[PDB]
């Protein structure tokens, strides 16, 4: 608490100064806190880990004290003071390794919530942390497993926000992936609702940001590496057969088509091979609704796509 | 067809236990839409009947498509019944209450909840208490929203000595797994010690 307090008062320090002339006007400045805090972070460098514990702690202190609230002159303060406990924990990530299996388990356990707590802060952390992708896969490649395995449960918005964080790691490795792959499948086919609602953003962002996604249990099996040059057109059946799945989830409620009709022109954009079935997706569903002939007046149907039932009337 | 939906579960309604387990855990397959909703009142006044077949029917009723009004409703029903389970049922009924806790939901599901949970009963016991207790260190493994709510029951308590010993256990549990918590639940405790509670 008296560190808190003391990094409070510095950038309190910081920002009545510079909002002034004539007192900037009299005094020298001082070497404020929180540069001092962010050098003996890199001074750590030289063989002591006794302090470690003590930084992480008042990393996550600081960030969770003085995080934003929203749901004016005292946020300034309030959002440097989270600044420099993201710049500490980043820091205190990379140089230190006995360290970084708790602190990337910690931000985790912190942001994967159906509290619907502002976490903008945490989520950038995470991003940031994870741009070293091989050194998390070296210390702790679980967590992030077990995370992925409690992604079905979750809310719409904060999986959707969770996974496009968490895509810089997806972007360089091959394990990941395909464990990611095999919890969607899996939450597609249970038949519990609201999993769906999440399988599918979860494949949107999988499928429009990598053109070749996909691979190259008992006890008294082993797995074993087989040397298999990877087959292109196996991989675009993949794609074709993963993309056919959401095509047939064109038959739930409307949020599921909104966010389908939004990424599928990103598909259609990063992934040139899938022009050819998008398109005959979208253009036979168009069908259902638009009504061809010479003259009849209202050529969209008004009425096929409302729903009546239990007297509670939404659009689908 | 809402008629067959309600043939087929007059027609289970005395048939054995064992396919008309088959029967309600293929409901998805024979869901339909229009009737969706009638169908799961039907089921929430076959467990206000019975309750010999108690355990599918919470399982299967959230899978399938409904309104969370007749869900707080099929709560409040089961809520009445927590005492009269059986200690095989306990983890799921557990996981099926405490699942479906929403933003202003909490306190009031959590403290009706630890008001009527005993356990007094407790072979097959140590087993069905370690996946009970494995039931609640999952759940409240990763919500700080349930467990916040529980350390206001506990610190209200109504003030009287009827504190449990599971209470006191889930006190400790949850000072042992979530550790944003530490320091709100020291002091419940010294004030708890200091004021003679306990």
């Amino acid at each position: 608490d008296l560190l808190k307090t003391s990094v409070v008062k510095s950038f309190k320090d910081l920002q009545l100064l510079q909002g002034s002339k004539f007192l900037q006007n009299l005094v020298p400045h001082r070497s404020y806190v929180s540069t001092m805090i962010l050098e003996v972070v890199k001074n750590s460098v030289h063989s002591w880990d006794h302090v470690t514990q003590g930084l992480v702690e008042l990393g996550f202190i600081l960030m969770d004290s003085y995080g934003p609230k929203k749901v004016s002159l005292s946020r300034m303060p309030n959002q440097h003071a989270c600044k420099l406990g993201a710049n500490i924990l980043l820091e205190t990530f990379k140089i230190h390794e006995m360290i970084r299996q708790e602190i990337l388990e910690q931000v985790l356990n912190r942001v994967v919530t159906r509290a619907s707590s502002p976490i903008s802060h945490f989520l950038d952390l995470l991003s940031n942390i994870v741009m070293y992708a091989p050194l998390v896969l070296q210390s702790c490649s679980s967590k992030v497993t077990e995370a992925f395995d409690y992604l079905s449960f979750l809310p719409l918005q904060t999986v959707q926000r969770l996974l496009k964080a968490v895509q810089p790691l997806l972007k360089v490795s091959m394990s990941m992936r395909d464990c990611l792959i095999l919890v969607l499948r899996k939450a597609m086919f249970a038949n519990q609702l609201d999993a769906r609602k999440s399988a599918v953003a979860g494949f949107l962002l999988l499928l429009k940001n990598f053109k070749v996604l996909g691979s190259l249990l008992s006890v008294s099996q082993v797995h074993v590496d087989v040397h298999s040059h990877y087959n292109s057109v196996a991989n675009e059946t993949f794609c074709l057969e993963i993309m056919d799945s959401l095509r047939r989830c064109l038959s739930q409620q409307a949020d599921v088509r909104l966010m389908l009709y939004e990424g599928f022109y990103d598909v259609l954009r990063r992934n040139s091979q899938l022009a050819n079935s998008v398109m005959q997706t979208l253009l036979s569903q168009l069908k259902q609704f638009y009504e061809p002939k010479p003259d009849l007046l209202p050529p969209l149907k008004l009425e096929a796509c409302i729903l009546t039932q239990g007297d509670k009337i939404s659009l689908q | 067809g809402k008629d067959l939906t309600t043939k087929i579960m007059q027609l289970i309604s005395i048939a054995p236990e064992n396919l008309q387990h088959d029967i309600i855990t293929s409901l998805p397959e024979i869901l339909g839409d229009s009737q969706h909703a009638d169908v799961g009142k039907e089921l929430s006044d076959l467990l206000i009947e019975n309750t010999s077949l108690t355990v599918p029917i919470l399982d299967v009723l959230s899978s399938l498509r409904l309104d969370p009004n007749f869900l707080l409703k099929v709560r409040q029903l089961v809520m009445d019944k927590l005492s009269s389970i059986r200690l095989e049922d306990l983890p799921v009924i557990i996981k099926f209450i405490l699942h479906s806790v929403t933003a202003m939901d909490t306190l009031e599901v959590i403290s009706e909840l630890r008001e009527k949970l005993d356990l007094q009963h407790c072979s097959s016991g140590q087993s069905c208490i370690i996946l009970l207790f494995d039931v609640i260190k999952s759940a409240i493994r990763y919500e700080k929203t349930i467990s916040e709510a529980w350390i206001k029951a506990i610190e209200n308590t109504a003030s009287v000595s009827e504190h449990k010993v599971f209470d006191l256990v889930m006190l400790f549990i949850i000072y042992s797994t979530n550790t944003q918590t530490k320091k709100y639940i020291d002091r419940v405790l010294r004030n708890k010690i200091r004021s003679g509670c306990i």
